[PDB]
């Protein structure tokens, strides 16, 4: 039933804030928490993401976390800022200096119990907690380091619940600091072990889409985030509205995750076009140029796939188009998981669109993204470059070595299953 | 585009059919075990018919009829003819097959050679040969002989049955002459005489023609055998569809009566005909079900 | 084509027509199964918590 | 009069159950408030319909049913729906969190928690019975509840009611409407554990039902509501003999006697005709609807009986039918169709006629017909469905895909192989009785 949402660090709170703006709209909840929609579909499964207060107010079951008050002051000022439970803002002053170790071991260690207190209070009001979703980047310090610390601690206290993340991967094309590969590699290590599902959001990919497709000369974090929140709306549609397929976090995981470590998903959205038939959606959503992870699916194989169409359209035409892409490109789907492409339809489209499709792929191509971060990590680590920022926080080199090793292992695991035949 | 899989790498005929489908640029050959296929060119034995026609959105077609073995097994065929009222215990064009007959025939001097496989005049001689399942059928004894040579032969005809159960007789047949080309290879021919020439001989030596003296009977026999098992094997309203290529083997006696020897469910072809037949297969059996983008038939439709 | 056992009620009838003559665990063991599976879950949960404590 | 208790497990079992009871009510003139005007002995009696409905002193007619699901969404609909007054709250049982399409989770983890409550509720229905026949159990193969909880229940039902008959109505997984990739695992697992406990199981392949709904009701994209209304007709035909005066299949133990010579080979093929779009007719005759019982396109499971052997065959007509017309229909069919029985059984047909035509839901997708038939035939051809399923199982299991989810819930990996080997033996059994 209920999901508990956490957002951590600058990136995490920025996409987190947009996500609530978007879905709050779809569910007809204005910034005061009041409902004003013209349908029951909106309020039928609203309890998955919103608590109910008196006056029929709806309050996001969301927890905002940062080691620095900057971004959370910005969110409290933003459009929907007043909607969040003010008690659910949890923040330090020191910041994390884009340093995983500070978020995970020092600055973050000091703040984490305050967060878990709010996490707990929110879980105790839940009729039947599904699990948690966290939004964050892997390239910084708070979202990356403290975010994964939160996840481990959450798992210790709720070991039989589902842990789901939206993780923004760093790219040189859109980079804040040189140590992003370090922070990301350290974080992936945690994710491989402690999440059930991770939507890999590649900033490289978001940029290429804003630039080459949307024809935006100067993509901004605002643009990048519009894509992300639209994707986030799409991938959670099944959890928020009436539906048979992947209707909750555990059923999604059972359908999408054949092997416990291989739970990194390549999302996609359509339409995306610069300044609309069911075939059009279907071709675009499967198009490499539409993937929010910078990987070529034609370089790997799909283990499993979920597709969510939204709006009024022909179910018959949906089924047809899907079965075509699938039966026409059947080489890219593994033969040893029969019928591994599942489709859902929801009648309510996102704001401003007649219809849209969201794609969620578990492709072995994803190894490209990890191999990329591993190459960047290794270029520096050979020379122990910039290590002092981390050893100065108590970390040892050996811990970097293990993270590297484990991520390299994950990559080898994806290759194994890319070569497997019936 | 269309997709197919190949599960009999030994089939001479369909090896050529796959070659043409590919050379159409509208057919993709998928891997042996990819189930998302339009067309299966199946394995000669233990074809998994049970798994056909259950792939949503795919029209599936296969190049064998389930149950057609009832015609293509020596022993099965005999049972079928004997016990099937429209073929009947007493059928004109099939040699008695399986003692009471051995008596009658060796009651008078008139008789009495029988061949057996899975030839002799003494029963016990090969009846012991067996034990040391088979069928015993009268060895025509009075074959029609070719001159020059004074030699025996047999006729092979190729029949394509499509998904609608239309019965198509390939206009080209061959005579295997002196009988198997495997035994013999171990006359301006190559031990293979075709219709152009054999019709001429018939006109020359017997003042008759191929159509009249022999082909009529062949058509009748083919139409009779296949109409008989139609209700058992037809895929008319089935969740998948079948077509299949058969080879019928005939013997002609000296009175120009045609005799059915057997039917093969997996026939080869005359080297020189592979081109024409195989193209016909893709035309009538495959392209009929899976049409392409944007004659003079080589087949005689039997009805 | 012998027709036998023809029974007639006010709501219909039934009969048989012939064409040709004829040519486990205890409550105990279940409970053990479920309890053994339960212990296995507990062991796995204990290994995880131990790992998390490290 | 011996009672029958129905048990609906999981979404599919519950939703099909819903449609069946709706139909039963319509067929007997029971209103949703529970009153039955045509019924004259207020608060009791031993009429035929009483095998499915008990009665209160107020004249309410109450299904002898239990609804069970590990999550409350589907059952909540029963609680608030058209027929909410029919059911006593103790008959509807829900957990908080479902089996997540995981047999192990439904069977071991969550099943253990809720089994005793379910058995208590069933006992409460049993104690109200003067002479219980046994149970009819509706569930999917693919769902974690339908597969896993159902098999635990069936084992426990054998313990508490060893002398009782147990019949299944089982939904066999079809990708067309499938909500999970692991449904083949759940199917083999549940079949392995339930085999020794079920006396007769009627499989309904969603693929078959789907296609009949598209082809004959001109429905472009069938919903569960379309599927279930058709399925309910088939079930109603099968259970009619228990709920109406008749002489064929009049108690549960007779379903086995007439259809199941070999205990393990207990899956009869169901074939139904005519299915006619209500959105359009020329009424089919006895000959025709009977001939249609041999067309694969009308079967609950798509397979080819021509390439198998029959062990038994019942014909169940509803409406305007007399024996004369049936025998004549058969004669003609015997000579135009391929119908080979196992040579150690008589080549025949047990035939049941009920003069009341099928009933249809007002404003449904089915047209009223004057006569219909459902053929139950125990043929070896249905093993095709086992072979397809076992094949999909082998593809995933060879790489252990998804296996961690089941081990994770406390099941041993070894149970996968026991289950698969039992199905291999089951395919072997069909092979022998059916192949020359
Ligand atoms: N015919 C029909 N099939 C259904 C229906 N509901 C679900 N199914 C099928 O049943 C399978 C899914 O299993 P469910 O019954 O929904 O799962 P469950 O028993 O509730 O178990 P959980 O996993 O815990 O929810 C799939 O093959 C569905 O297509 C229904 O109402 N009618
Ligand atoms: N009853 C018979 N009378 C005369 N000749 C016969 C005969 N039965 C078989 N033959 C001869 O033996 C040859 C092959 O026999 P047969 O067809 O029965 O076995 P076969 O199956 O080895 C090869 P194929 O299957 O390609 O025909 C024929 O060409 C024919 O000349
Ligand atoms: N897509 C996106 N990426 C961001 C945003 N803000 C920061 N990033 C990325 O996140 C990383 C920096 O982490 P950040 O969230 O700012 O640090 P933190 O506060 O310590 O967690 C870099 O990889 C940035 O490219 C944002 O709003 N959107
Ligand atoms: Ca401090
Ligand atoms: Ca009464
Ligand atoms: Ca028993
Ligand atoms: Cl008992
Ligand atoms: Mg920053
Ligand atoms: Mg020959
Ligand atoms: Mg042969
Ligand atoms: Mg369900």
């Amino acid at each position: 039933r209920e999901i508990v949402h956490i957002q951590a660090g600058q990136c995490g709170n920025q996409i987190g804030a947009k996500f609530w703006e978007v879905i709050s709209d779809e569910h007809g909840i204005d910034p005061t928490g009041s409902y004003h929609g013209d349908s029951d579909l909106q309020l039928e499964r609203i309890n998955v993401y919103y608590n109910e207060a008196t006056g029929n107010k709806y309050v996001p079951r969301a927890i905002l976390v940062d080691l620095e008050p900057g971004t959370m002051d910005s969110v409290r000022s933003g459009p929907f800022g007043q909607i969040f439970r003010p008690d659910n803002f949890v923040f330090g002053q020191s910041g994390a200096g884009n340093n995983w170790a500070k978020g995970h071991y020092t600055e973050g260690a000091e703040l984490v119990d305050s967060v878990l207190d709010v996490v707990r209070k929110e879980s105790e009001s839940c009729d039947c907690l599904q699990g948690f979703q966290l939004t964050h980047s892997l390239g910084g310090g708070t979202g990356s380091g403290m975010g994964t610390l939160l996840i481990s601690k959450i798992r210790e206290e709720y070991p039989d619940r589902i842990m789901n993340t939206f993780s923004v991967m760093p790219s040189p094309k859109v980079s804040d600091t040189v140590v992003e590969p370090y922070n990301a590699t350290l974080s992936v290590h945690q994710l491989v072990e402690n999440t059930d599902e991770t939507y890999c959001i590649d900033n490289e990919a978001l940029y290429d889409i804003c630039f080459r497709t949307l024809k935006l000369t100067t993509p901004t974090y605002g643009d990048l985030n519009h894509l992300v929140s639209a994707t986030m709306s799409g991938v959670t549609t099944c959890l928020r509205f009436p539906g048979q397929l992947n209707a909750d976090l555990r059923k999604l995981a059972v359908n999408m995750v054949p092997f416990p470590r291989l739970h990194f998903f390549m999302p996609g959205f359509a339409p995306l076009t610069s300044r609309l038939t069911v075939p059009e959606l279907t071709q675009q959503m499967f198009d490499s140029k539409n993937m929010m992870a910078a990987c070529d699916p034609r370089h790997g194989r799909y283990l499993t796939v979920a597709a969510i169409f939204r709006g009024r359209m022909s179910m018959k035409e949906v089924d047809e188009q899907m079965l075509n892409v699938q039966n026409k490109n059947s080489s890219y789907f593994v033969e040893w998981i029969p019928n591994n492409v599942k489709t859902a339809v929801c009648d309510i489209p996102p704001r401003g669109l007649k219809m849209s499709a969201t794609f969620i792929g578990n492709s072995t191509a994803i190894q490209e993204l990890f191999k990329r971060i591993s190459e960047q990590f290794t270029a520096m680590f050979r020379r122990k470059a910039f290590l002092h920022w981390y050893t100065g926080e108590g970390m040892d080199e050996m811990e970097f070595t293990e993270a590297e090793s484990n991520m390299n292992d994950l990559v080898s695991e994806y290759q194994q299953y890319q070569d497997a035949t019936a | 585009m269309y997709t197919f899989v190949v599960r009999d790498e030994n089939s001479s005929v369909y090896a050529e059919v796959s070659r043409l489908l590919l050379a159409t640029g509208q057919w993709k050959r998928l891997r042996k075990d990819n189930p998302r296929f339009n067309l299966m060119l199946g394995e000669r034995n233990r074809l998994p018919f049970g798994r056909l026609g259950h792939e949503p959105g795919l029209v599936q077609l296969v190049n064998y009829y389930r149950g057609a073995d009832k015609l293509c097994r020596k022993a099965s065929l005999v049972k079928l003819i004997k016990t099937s009222p429209e073929l009947s215990e007493s059928c004109t064009w099939f040699p008695e097959s399986y003692l009471a007959a051995y008596n009658r025939r060796r009651e008078g001097r008139e008789g009495n050679v029988w061949i057996a496989k899975s030839i002799s005049s003494e029963a016990s001689e090969l009846l012991d040969f067996i034990d040391e399942v088979h069928v015993i059928q009268k060895y025509l004894e009075k074959p029609l002989l070719l001159e020059p040579g004074h030699r025996k032969f047999d006729i092979r005809s190729w029949v394509l049955v499509d998904h609608l159960y239309n019965i198509y007789l390939y206009r080209e047949g061959v005579l295997r002459t002196s009988t198997n080309h495997c035994i013999q290879k171990e006359y301006e021919e190559g031990n293979e005489m075709f219709f152009e020439e054999f019709n001429q001989y018939l006109m020359d030596a017997l003042n008759t023609t191929l159509e009249n003296s022999i082909l009529l009977q062949i058509k009748h026999i083919i139409r009779s055998c296949l109409m008989c098992i139609e209700p058992a094997i037809s895929t008319k309203h089935l969740h998948y569809q079948s077509f299949q290529l058969f080879g019928f083997d005939f013997m002609v006696d000296e009175e120009l009566k045609v005799w059915l020897i057997e039917v093969n469910g997996a026939p080869a072809c005359a080297q020189k005909l592979y081109a024409e037949l195989c193209q016909g297969i893709v035309d009538v059996a495959i392209s009929s079900v899976f049409p392409l983008a944007d004659p003079t038939s080589i087949f005689i439709k039997l009805h | 084509m012998e027709v036998i056992e023809l029974n007639k009620c006010t709501s219909g009838q039934s009969f048989e027509v012939i064409l040709k003559p004829p040519s486990d665990p205890s409550l105990e063991e279940i409970q053990k199964k479920l309890e053994a599976a339960e212990e296995r879950r507990k062991y796995q949960e204990a290994e995880l918590l131990k790992h998390l404590a490290e | 009069m011996r009672e029958c208790i129905s048990i609906h497990v999981g979404q599919a079992g519950v939703q099909i159950g819903n449609a069946c009871w709706e139909l039963y009510c319509l067929e007997h003139g029971i209103q949703p408030d529970g009153q039955m005007p045509s019924d004259k002995t207020i608060g009791g009696g031993d009429d035929s319909f009483n095998t499915f409905f008990s009665e209160t002193g107020a004249g309410k007619h109450v299904p002898r049913a239990v609804f069970v699901d590990l999550e409350p969404t589907v059952i909540d609909e029963v609680r608030t729906g058209t027929y909410r007054q029919l059911f006593h709250p103790e008959q509807l049982i829900t957990g908080k969190e479902d089996a997540a399409n995981n047999y192990a989770r439904g069977h071991y983890t969550i099943g253990k928690e809720i089994i005793d409550l379910v058995l208590d509720r069933i006992r409460k229905l049993a104690d109200q019975c003067t002479g219980l026949q046994g149970f009819l159990v509706f569930h999917s193969f693919g769902g974690g509840t339908g597969s896993g909880f159902t098999s635990l229940l069936m084992e426990r039902l054998s313990v508490d009611y060893g002398k009782k008959s147990k019949l299944e109505f089982s939904i066999y997984p079809a990708p067309q409407v499938s909500t999970a990739v692991v449904e083949p695992y759940n199917s083999i697992l549940t079949t392995h554990t339930t085999l020794e406990h079920s006396d007769c199981a009627f499989m309904v392949d969603n693929e078959a039902i789907y296609d009949i709904c598209r082809r004959n009701l001109d429905i472009e994209r069938p919903t569960y509501t379309n599927l279930n209304r058709l399925i309910s007709q088939i079930v109603s035909s099968i259970t009619a003999s228990l709920r109406f005066d008749g002489a064929l299949n009049v108690d549960l133990t007779e379903f086995q006697t007439n259809l199941v010579p070999y205990p393990r080979i207990h899956f009869p093929l169901a074939t139904y005709a005519p299915v006619i779009s209500a959105e359009k007719h020329e009424q089919l005759s006895v000959a025709e609807i009977t001939n249609a019982c041999f067309e694969p396109a009308n079967q609950m499971v798509k397979c080819d009986p021509r390439h198998g052997k029959y062990m038994a065959c019942c014909l169940l007509y509803r409406g305007d039918v007399v024996p004369k017309d049936v025998n004549a229909a058969i004669a003609t069919i015997k000579t135009k169709r391929s119908i080979q029985f196992v040579d150690w059984c008589p080549t025949g047909f047990k035939v049941g006629i009920n003069y009341q035509p099928p009933t249809v839901v007002p404003g449904g997708d089915l047209a009223k017909v004057q006569r219909a038939v459902c053929m139950l035939s125990n043929t070896t051809a249905i093993a095709e469905a086992w072979a397809r399923l076992d094949h999909k199982f082998d593809l995933m299991y060879a790489k252990r895909a998804f296996v961690h989810w089941y081990v994770g819930e406390g099941m041993e990996e070894g149970e996968f192989s026991e289950a698969r080997e039992d199905m291999a033996a089951l395919e072997k059994d069909y092979e022998e009785v059916g192949v020359d």
